[PDB]
């Protein structure tokens, strides 16, 4: 052996044919596989042949077959084949592992849809992607756009958050619509009648009809507030309002004669109007 | 081409349309299937709002998507 | 149309006599109107105009009204829209500009500051009535004649 | 003499051969016994693509040798 010294009675090799022992023999190579990738499958005494090109004298190869077929445990051995023959598989073809199973196959055509063989699922070659027909003639980033929209949860978030954003929930019968501005403080409720503000939620009465007590404007239109209510907080200009917190292009739905229309604000901006710019601080404070 | 629309009730109907549809066309598809007059309407589709002047394939609204209706409500 | 023929009808028959209100040339679906600063308020001796455009649909659907006079009022904003329930959540086709005209003279003698349109005009009707009296009654001497 | 012949689902044949058979002999024995049309079959071995005109002696095959198979996917 070169690497541990015997001299006793195989290894007929390229470039080189130095003695080595059978028991280091299989450890080296299982190693190589196990462990190195198969430019390592050398010679450990000389480190001979160069393995980063010559097809011919990978030839090499086919010699050592033998030799490990038996030596090498099946395990290590089946290393050595799945290493070999995948290493020529990934060199530039239109190869492809298939994107659900571990099975392969060269496919040599001029389309995207691709169905595999053994596992019979079809999924685009170039996203290697699972295909719904919606990519069909969409490119990826596209097909791909669409999945991640369309899917629920997104959407939900997608819309809760615009909820979150732009809603208005009936107090009464908890309702949810989506706010037109352009209106006032007081709504109506149009699946049960109710009265209500903006912001605190509390209700409103006609005339003769505010039961709460120590209601002193009973005969009035009205509605009781919090300190905290825009109400209270509008009355408030921009000066008092912004130390609290250290501490014009919005959409109305406009009413004409035949019907209601979307337009935006067009109010003198001091960049929102003197009102808008209010409520954007008022809200900040909840 | 068919899609879905969905209420906060939760409610789903179903309208035939083509991706040409105005957002105009598919709000007339609900007043006629729903009752609901278009100017009571907002459509969503994934979070983003539906402007009435724009088609379903602005939005790549494709088959078998699902719209979200939510209704308007204006001060008074 | 023929709803709106009947209305001018009971109005021209029973005037109302604090207010007026009729088409302003041959399209009966528009109309202007007019009211009578209330005794004893801030606006007296005013005369404040009105118009009024009623829906294609009328009575089933309320009239839209709008002052054209500038005036100072918790519920009236400066483009002359005003807050009134009646004229948009709680119409009823058995309401009638008559009514409208009433109530909107009812507003003008006694706001509804807790559920005002001009946020500042409701604060000062609130917090200084004399001040607010005082200012409503500028606004009639400068725009209501 | 017999050889070896492993696809990538891990199915293993054994066929008999003797070291003059040609590369195309030897697809036209899988197409046998297994159904596969040689023109879709890619042949491999010791990571050499096996050529059709040649023959197993050509590459050194010996007894009990195992082979690649890998499938050529071919559209319209
Ligand atoms: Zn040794
Ligand atoms: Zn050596
Ligand atoms: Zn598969
Ligand atoms: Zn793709
Ligand atoms: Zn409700
Ligand atoms: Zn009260
Ligand atoms: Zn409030
Ligand atoms: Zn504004």
């Amino acid at each position: 052996c070169a690497v541990c010294g015997w001299a006793l009675p195989m290894q007929a090799l390229t470039s080189c044919e130095c003695t080595i022992c059978p028991d280091c023999f299989r450890q080296h190579f299982t190693i190589a596989l196990k462990e190195k990738h198969i430019t390592d499958m050398v010679c450990p005494a000389c480190g001979r042949p160069d393995l980063t090109d010559d097809t011919q004298l990978l030839s090499y190869f086919s010699t050592l077959d033998i030799q490990l077929r038996e030596s090498l445990e099946p395990d290590a051995y089946a290393l050595f084949h799945k290493k070999l023959t995948e290493g020529v598989l990934m060199r530039d073809p239109k190869f492809l592992w298939c994107a659900q199973c571990s099975f392969g196959f060269i496919y040599e055509r001029e389309q995207l849809e691709a169905t595999c063989p053994q596992c019979h699922q079809t999924f685009c070659v170039r996203c290697k992607r699972q295909w719904e027909e919606q990519h069909r003639g969409r490119s990826c980033e596209d097909f791909q756009n669409w999945k991640r929209m369309n899917d629920p949860e997104y959407q939900a978030q997608g819309l809760a958050m615009y909820l979150q954003e732009n809603g208005i929930d009936c107090p009464k019968c908890k309702f949810s619509y989506a706010l037109a501005r352009g209106g006032c403080m007081h709504f109506h409720c149009t699946q049960c009648r109710h009265q209500f503000c903006s912001g605190c939620y509390n209700a409103f009465y006609a005339k003769n009809k505010c039961p709460e007590p120590n209601c002193r404007v009973k005969k009035s239109l009205h509605g009781h507030h919090p300190r905290d209510c825009l109400f209270y907080l509008r009355d408030w200009t921009a000066l008092r309002l912004q130390k609290l917190l250290q501490d014009c292009r919005v959409i109305e739905q406009k009413e004409v004669p035949n019907g209601l229309r979307d337009e935006a604000c067009g109010k003198e901006t001091p960049g929102l109007c003197q009102a808008h710019y209010k409520e954007y601080l008022v809200s900040l404070i909840n | 081409m068919q899609i879905f629309v969905k209420t906060l009730t939760g409610k789903t109907i179903t309208l035939e349309v083509e991706p040409s549809d105005t957002i105009e066309n598919v709000k007339a598809k609900i007043q006629d299937k729903e009752g609901i007059p278009p100017d009571q309407q907002r459509l969503i589709f994934a979070g983003k709002q539906l402007e009435d002047g724009r088609t379903l394939s602005d939005y790549n609204i494709q088959k078998e998507s699902t719209l979200h209706l939510v209704l308007r409500l204006r001060g008074g | 149309l023929k709803r709106i023929h009947k209305e001018l009808n009971d109005l021209a028959r029973d005037p109302p006599a604090q207010c007026r209100a009729g088409p302003v040339g041959d399209d009966m679906f528009h109309w202007q109107a007019t009211i009578m600063g209330p005794n004893d308020s801030p606006y007296q001796g005013g005369v404040f105009f009105l118009t009024i455009h009623f829906p294609t649909d009328y009575p089933f659907k309320p009239p839209k009204v709008a002052f054209t006079t500038r005036i100072y009022h918790p519920n009236i904003n400066s483009n002359g829209s005003i807050k009134l329930d009646i004229l948009r959540s709680q119409w009823s086709p058995a309401l009638t500009i008559s009514k409208v005209l009433l109530s909107i003279c009812s507003l003008l003698c006694d706001p509804n500051p807790d559920d005002p349109l001009v946020p500042e005009i409701a604060r000062i009707y609130k917090t200084d009535r004399e001040k607010y009296n005082r200012i409503a009654r500028e606004w009639t001497q400068k725009y209501a004649m």
